[PDB]
């Protein structure tokens, strides 16, 4: 979604306060990575 | 369908390593550590009470790791690749059963966790172990990482396995000078210790031990060993006749001269120049002074009570240094395995554990001491948490040992570092390559010529492909692709065993056995030396290869020596082979239709008496055989298959018999620092670096190594067609060169990753350090070297980051080191910030990033930076038969041939890289490929093996190509025939390491270093570049005055020091200082590095006072 | 601080590009410096009891396997504490308890004074005491205050059951947290709620567990 | 050689140890936190 | 990763080959050559990549991060 981000093994979008914690929700997993920017982005193929 | 008797041996080798694995010997040794040896250890020390308390005792029983009695294996522990990015060590919790006391009739007990154990991965504790792909795909990592090594602090490493000499031998080096030194160095738990013993002066023989003072007369020894004769001594070292009587005889002449018998004398004078006792317990000194340790000091090996045993230790022991002094050769060279032994990690392990352990509860009677201290009470609360508080530094000191690598073992007195490695991802190959090392240590200085080469003995139990070009200090060497390291097995049973055989004991021998048949050794300990060596021998090994004692435990004999050796030590070479029985192998060839049913297995093979381990000391008594093809009824065995001779990354080379060896060398070298997939957790693994390949293939060629290990799944390279010539005479020496319009189609392509991590810890003030970011002046945006996010304060995906620019902000605050009060207002900011920049020539992106945490609860912020690199002029491209060069010149497209169907080759090659490298193989591996893609197979080729050439021809001219390889092609400019045949075709190359834009590094005015004031180390931080001595005085034979000045001097330190004419000395600005004028001085530039010099001299009390004069005026 | 000796710009921006690592200012193009020159790889009474202060200090903290960090917290503390006179009138693990109490309350992390002073023999209500002197010899304020909210979580993490429990951690919180509106929280000790929501949510996804193990 | 300038066979045993200059004795970044990496010779004189 | 849709050499498009190949493999199991050379391969530079080009793409597959 075009919130933050998401868990690393549960695998959800999920946001975050300014510092509160790293812990997710939906598991009591640690680890956790950012989402892909909703902006545009661009390469040139050759 | 009956099988070939050759071809169906090819299928035991796999069924042996694929029940038993490749990589075991980590594997087995640390379960087989884990599971059995702490219940032993603890079983030396399980009791402890301090003095005092009169009734009191702490009593351990188990040990256990996972199992406090909820689940069998652990009911749950955190994953090893979830642990990988948390940057944990990654261990198990070591649960403990321990009787105490306490208070009134309690002798109470539980479960208890003393620390975590840093787990090996795929172990019998490791959770990978027995788990399905599934596991791996829900736990997050490779099903074909072959495991076996530990990971800490995010870290990984290995336990290296390091080859120790053979211990607790008898040795005779033969030196010149000297006299032949005789060692026997010997280690049971307590006193790991070195004796020697070897002549002085001309005949006069003496023991050199550190317990004692030194130069002992052995024959006064040998009277105090309990033999009191002095005739048996001579005729026992001796022999009967010949000229050994007198040779040894000198001594016992000059030892009789001093004293005789054995009352005092023998064991006094021992005692008589034996060191100290440490003050108290010293009522030992006696006339049985030394008595005691006079036979234990450094021949453990034996000792107990009577002295006869050792006694004859020595005896034999003497009887080699006499036999040498009779003549040169006759001797032993520590050189052939058997003589040398590496030994596992689990062991290693087993050692600094216990050790730890053992300093540890050591330690904790002082732990329940100070609660012993004041009796408060009656003083109980058996220390149960106190262990806790105690606690983990086991396995705190455990980590940062089993990771930093420096073993300091202080009760065994010795010290070894380097024990580890960081462990080498740069590729597939490099994984199992990294494991299947082996290193060598001590051996006199690393000059000695003796522990150098590669020896033949080696033959097939190392590998002989593999000795990279970091010799250095030590040497590393790689196993066989068939190995079994033995365990220790046992003693006793082995023993009274070989008295089951109906030997005899050294109380039943006559003390006259210089004769007498050869010799037993158990350990290498002289029993009783049977008569009857040969039948002896079949006896037993009948048991070995039938009922009993399997592994090793084998024999072998020596007629020369005189023994017939038999001792049951662990750590030792092993491998399998085929006995052929009497006239022919015990396979009988329709056995091996009951293999590949699928119901056999293996180690059948142990307890239905086909092949089994062998030894090089065994081997060296047996006649080994090749092919079943040729073998003679008076032989012994064949090994299954010879290819298994080569090692993990030397099984890659197509058809290495028809190279030359150091290319195979160099070839291994090269393979693990090729480039590929790695393992499919691939883009969910994040390390320091990485390196893979964006279309990596199946090498035409494979050899049936490969299928093992499944390298096919998981190929470093191209498949990449070439046409041997020296077109585009950029080509030159070595040097490939590429084709656009491929480059361009996407040959050989790299992803390049690497990550930063930032620690985010909280500082004594108490204020964390932060991620702030997002300024976005200017009206909405950021600035451009700060237009490097979002929202968030940190890195995003999928983004084009040129240096300068931002990958993380990271804010700490600039009182964060502060010392805090106990106050505060509002602003607790006060940040100096330290965003880390993007550095380097070339844009790369930020595809993933990670917030996490780490043990302590902090901020632990870790991303991933990447950038693809197209194969740009200048990269090191192994064409893996072992030519190692750069890519040439690219040439556009047209350039080049063509030919018929218009197929265009890719890489294009340099001839003359063949005669004298004179490598003919891969000339082989190229007409496989063109081979196999024409009948469309994959292409097998083997040590010895593989598809031969002949077959292709035929296999070639039918579908149209010349069967000699060849073909015309056209003028890639000219567009006309070309005046000679071309060899071309497919052949698999791969790229490595060193790639260029990693590599290329300038500066024009760059940092200086505080102390020496001038360019920086090396690449990386920044530059400069090294004038050696041997670099510069090169310039000398140009005798160019001023190219030294501005290049030592003015392009190097440029300073301008101050002196003065009266007393010479280097002042400041306008002064002389010690002498204080602010005159006499004059103004000259010197180098910096000279000053330096000087204050460094003169700091040290020394005046090199520069007196001066004029440049002009004459 | 420097400034320009031409342009006279009070902003210096250090330029890293080319690897000549300098330092010059957008109002001149005049350098500031060349070549940063970087760097690169006793016996007191008081001294003395900071040795064996850090051995007990770090030693009994993570026996509760506090984070490190923490630990120099009280060591700035109990060096503090020997400032006043505070530290010698009584017992070593009364200060050290209480100056790890101090941070530990301070930093507002999940751990419990009767729990964590019952590493020994002591009544808890004593070392209460010290701890509670401190508060008049040092000079303090509202900085320790805490709720069950975190010690849920450590509770939570040390009774293993499934994972469900999260959920009805969720559950017990904001439960514990209507209990701490409907005002019967305070003036009684927090760890009581606690394990009250933990069998009322537990009993709620109906896991049958005792009252011991709970208290436990 | 004497002349009146250095001084006899005196000197050669220390009395007066010159400090050695502090640039050469380079303290080390002070690499974060409170603690400072140490530089030695200053170490040992500073025990002298 | 995925067989590149053109190869090294000729660039003739391989990329719908590979599915329509690996199907005629499986369904129809056929002599790998004579496949590719009804399947119309003639050149064998085009050739290697469907001989050849282990597919990491489904192996990974196991592996997602979302799941
Ligand atoms: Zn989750
Ligand atoms: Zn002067
Ligand atoms: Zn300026
Ligand atoms: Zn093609």
């Amino acid at each position: 979604a075009t919130l933050k981000y998401i868990c690393a093994e549960c695998s959800s979008k999920l946001s975050l306060s300014r510092t509160d914690a790293v812990r997710c929700k939906d598991c009591g997993h640690r680890i956790l990575l950012k989402a892909r920017t909703k902006r545009l982005v661009q390469f040139e193929a050759r | 369908d009956e099988i070939n008797t050759a071809q169906d041996k090819w299928h035991l080798l796999p069924a042996f390593l694929k029940v038993k694995g490749l990589v075991k010997q980590h594997l087995d040794s640390f379960n087989y550590f884990v599971d059995t040896d702490l219940k032993k250890i603890i079983k030396a020390n399980q009791l402890i009470l301090s003095d005092v308390d009169p009734e009191f005792y702490l009593k351990y029983v188990d040990i256990r790791v996972g199992k406090k009695s909820s689940s069998s294996t652990k009911d749950y522990l955190t994953p090893p690749h979830e642990c990988r990015l948390r940057d944990m060590t990654y261990s198990a919790p070591i649960y403990v059963d321990i009787e105490y006391t306490r208070g009134r009739n309690i002798i109470m007990h539980k479960d208890v966790e003393i620390g975590r154990m840093p787990i090996m991965l795929r172990s019998n504790k490791c959770i990978l172990y027995d788990a399905d792909e599934s596991k791996m795909a829900k736990l997050n990592e490779c099903p074909l990482d072959p495991g076996g090594y530990f990971i800490v602090n995010g870290t990984e490493k290995v336990i290296l396995v390091q080859e120790q000499l053979s211990k607790n031998r008898i040795i005779v080096e033969a030196d010149e000078k000297k006299g032949i030194v005789q060692a026997s160095v010997t280690s049971s738990t307590h006193e790991r210790k070195s004796k020697t013993y070897v002549i002085t002066k001309n005949g006069k023989i003496y023991l050199k031990h550190n317990s004692i003072a030194e130069e002992i007369p052995i024959a006064i020894v040998l009277k105090a060993c309990g033999i009191l004769s002095d005739l048996e001594i001579m005729q026992l070292v001796c022999g009967n006749d010949s000229s050994y009587q007198d040779i040894f005889a000198v001594n016992l002449e000059e030892s009789s001269k001093l004293d005789i018998y054995t009352q005092q004398q023998a064991l006094e004078y021992i005692g008589a120049k034996v060191k100290t006792m440490r003050r108290q317990k010293l009522t030992i000194l006696q006339e049985g002074i030394e008595a005691i340790a006079t036979t234990v000091i450094a021949h453990l090996t034996v000792e107990a009570l009577d002295f006869r045993e050792k006694a004859l230790y020595i005896a034999m022991m003497t009887r080699r240094v006499v036999m040498a002094m009779y003549n040169p050769k006759m001797i032993d060279d520590r050189d052939y395995v058997g003589n040398k032994r590496l030994e596992l990690a689990g062991q290693l392990i087993s050692l600094l554990f216990e050790d730890l352990f053992k300093k540890f509860n050591n330690d904790f009677k002082l732990s329940i001491d100070k609660v012993l201290k004041k009796p408060n009470r009656a003083m109980e609360y058996d220390a149960l948490l106190s262990i806790n508080v105690h606690s983990n530094n086991i396995t705190s000191g455990l980590n940062r040992a089993i990771s930093t690598g420096n073993w300091s073992l202080k009760r065994f007195k010795m010290e070894r570092a380097g024990v580890t490695h960081v462990l080498s991802r740069l590729s597939y190959i490099s994984a199992l390559g990294m494991m299947t090392r082996i290193s060598s240590q001590f051996e006199k200085s690393r000059k000695v010529s003796g522990p150098r080469a590669l020896q033949p003995s080696q033959f097939g139990m190392l590998c002989t492909a593999d000795t990279p070009e970091g010799e250095a200090c030590g040497l590393v060497k790689n196993l066989a692709l068939m190995t079994h390291i033995t365990t220790d097995d046992e003693e006793e049973p082995i023993k009274k065993l070989c008295y089951v055989l109906g030997v005899e004991d050294i109380t039943l021998i006559d003390s006259a056995s210089l004769h007498l048949n050869y010799g037993v050794y158990l350990n290498g300990t002289l029993i009783g030396s049977i008569r009857f060596p040969t039948k002896f021998v079949t006896q037993f090994r009948h048991l070995r290869r039938t009922g009993k004692v399997s592994e090793f435990i084998s024999i072998y004999s020596n007629s020369h020596q005189m023994a017939v050796h038999i001792a049951t030590d662990g750590g030792r070479i092993c491998r399998p082979l085929i006995i052929v029985s009497d006239g022919q192998s015990r396979v009988k060839d329709i056995h091996l239709r009951k293999l590949l049913d699928g119901e056999l297995d293996f180690d059948d093979f142990l307890k239905l008496g086909l092949v089994e381990y062998l030894d090089v000391n065994e081997e060296n008594d047996s006649y080994i055989a090749l092919y079943e093809k040729d073998i003679v009824p008076s032989m012994t065995h064949l090994e299954i298959e010879p290819f298994t001779i080569l090692g993990a990354v030397a099984g890659l080379i197509p058809y290495p018999h028809h190279n030359q060896s150091p290319r195979n060398t160099y070839q291994c070298a090269m393979g693990k620092q090729a480039i590929g997939a790695i393992a499919y957790n691939q883009f969910k693994r994040i390390d320091t670096l990485l390196y893979l390949m964006t279309y990596p293939q199946q090498p035409m060629v494979k050899t049936k190594t490969i299928e093992l290990i499944d390298y096919d799944k998981l190929p470093a390279g191209q498949n990449a067609t070439v046409a041997v010539m020296s077109y585009s005479g950029y080509d030159i020496e070595d040097a490939l060169v590429l084709n656009k319009s491929s480059i361009d189609r996407g040959f050989g392509r790299c992803e390049t990753r690497r990550k930063t991590t930032t620690v985010l810890k909280r500082y004594a003030n108490h204020t964390q350090d932060i991620i702030g970011g997002m300024r976005v002046d200017e009206n909405g945006d950021p600035i451009w070297q700060h237009q490097s996010l979002g929202p968030d304060g940190l890195g995003e995906v999928g983004m084009k980051v040129q240096s300068g620019q931002i990958y993380i902000n990271k804010s700490v605050p600039t009182n964060s080191a502060d010392a805090p009060n106990p106050n505060n207002v509002n602003v607790q900011t006060q940040y100096r910030e330290a965003p880390v920049i993007y550095r380097g020539p070339e844009p790369s992106h930020i595809d993933q990033v990670m917030m996490s945490v780490s043990d302590n609860d902090q901020a632990l912020i870790k991303v991933l930076l990447r950038q693809n690199r197209r194969p740009e002029l200048g990269d090191k491209f192994s064409s893996r038969h072992g030519q190692k060069g750069v890519c040439g010149i690219i040439v556009k497209q047209e350039d080049m041939p063509f030919n018929d169907q218009g197929i265009v080759p890719d890489i294009i090659m340099n001839p003359h890289g063949f005669p004298s490298r004179m490598t003919v193989g891969k000339m082989i591996e190229l007409i496989s490929g063109k081979a196999g893609v024409l009948n469309g197979t994959l292409e097998y080729g083997t040590c010895f093996g593989g598809s031969k050439l002949e077959d292709m021809s035929k296999i070639l001219v039918d579908q149209g190509f010349n069967y000699s390889g060849k073909d015309m092609l056209y003028s890639g400019i000219t567009g006309e025939c070309l005046q000679a045949y071309i060899f071309f075709g497919p052949i698999y190359y791969q790229k490595l390491k060193h790639m260029v834009l990693d590599k290329m590094h300038a500066r024009a005015r760059g940092p200086r270093a505080v102390l020496t004031r001038q360019p920086t180390e090396g690449r990386s931080r920044d530059g400069g570049l090294r004038l050696g001595e041997m670099e510069r005085d090169c310039v000398i034979a140009y005798g160019a005055s001023q190219l030294l000045l501005e290049r030592l001097m003015i392009s190097s330190d440029a300073f301008e020091v101050d002196v003065c004419d009266k007393c010479g000395l280097m002042g400041y600005s306008g002064w002389c200082t010690t002498c204080k004028s602010a005159e006499n001085i004059i103004k000259m530039t010197i180098p910096y590095a000279a000053k330096l010099l000087f204050q460094e001299l003169l700091s040290m009390n020394i005046a090199p006072r520069l007196r001066l004069e004029d440049i002009f005026q004459q | 601080m420097p400034v320009c000796k031409n342009c006279h710009g009070t902003e210096f921006e250090r330029d890293l590009s080319n690897a000549n690592n300098d330092l010059v200012c957008k109002a001149c193009g005049v350098v500031s410096e060349d070549n940063p020159i970087v760097s690169e790889v006793a016996l007191e009474s008081r001294e003395a009891t900071l040795n064996n202060a850090r051995r007990k200090l770090r030693a009994v903290s993570y026996a509760l396997h506090i984070p490190e960090y923490i630990t120099d917290a009280a060591f700035q503390w109990y060096k503090l504490a020997l400032a006043n006179n505070f530290v010698q009138g009584r017992r070593s693990q009364n200060v050290i308890a209480s100056c790890l109490y101090v941070a530990c309350r301070k930093e507002k992390t999940h751990h419990m004074l009767i729990d964590f002073s019952s590493r020994l023999q002591v009544s808890v209500y004593s070392i209460g005491a010290t701890f509670l002197k401190m508060v008049k010899k040092l000079h303090i304020t509202e900085l320790p205050l805490a709720d069950p909210s975190l010690f849920i979580q450590h509770f939570a993490e040390k009774l293993d059951l499934a994972d469900k429990k999260i959920k009805v951690v969720k559950d017990a919180v904001k439960l514990a947290q209507r209990m701490s509106k409907d005002w019967m929280f305070e003036g009684r000790r927090p760890a009581g709620i606690a394990g009250a929501c933990i069998l009322l949510a537990c009993r709620m996804n109906n896991l049958r567990r005792t009252h011991t193990e709970i208290v436990a | 050689d004497a002349t009146v300038p250095s001084g006899r066979p005196e000197t050669y045993i220390w009395r007066y140890l010159p400090a050695p200059p502090v640039c050469i004795r380079p303290s080390v970044m002070m690499q974060d936190s409170p603690a400072s990496n140490e530089d030695d010779l200053t170490v040992k004189l500073t025990e002298i | 990763m995925i067989v590149p849709v053109r190869c090294f050499s000729c660039g003739k498009v391989v990329g719908d080959k590979w599915e329509s190949y690996l199907n005629l493999l499986q369904e129809d199991e056929l002599d790998e050559g004579t496949a590719l050379s009804r399947l119309g391969l003639k050149r064998y530079c085009c050739r290697r990549m469907i001989l050849t080009h282990v597919d990491l793409i489904e192996k990974f597959l196991r592996y997602n991060p979302l799941e």
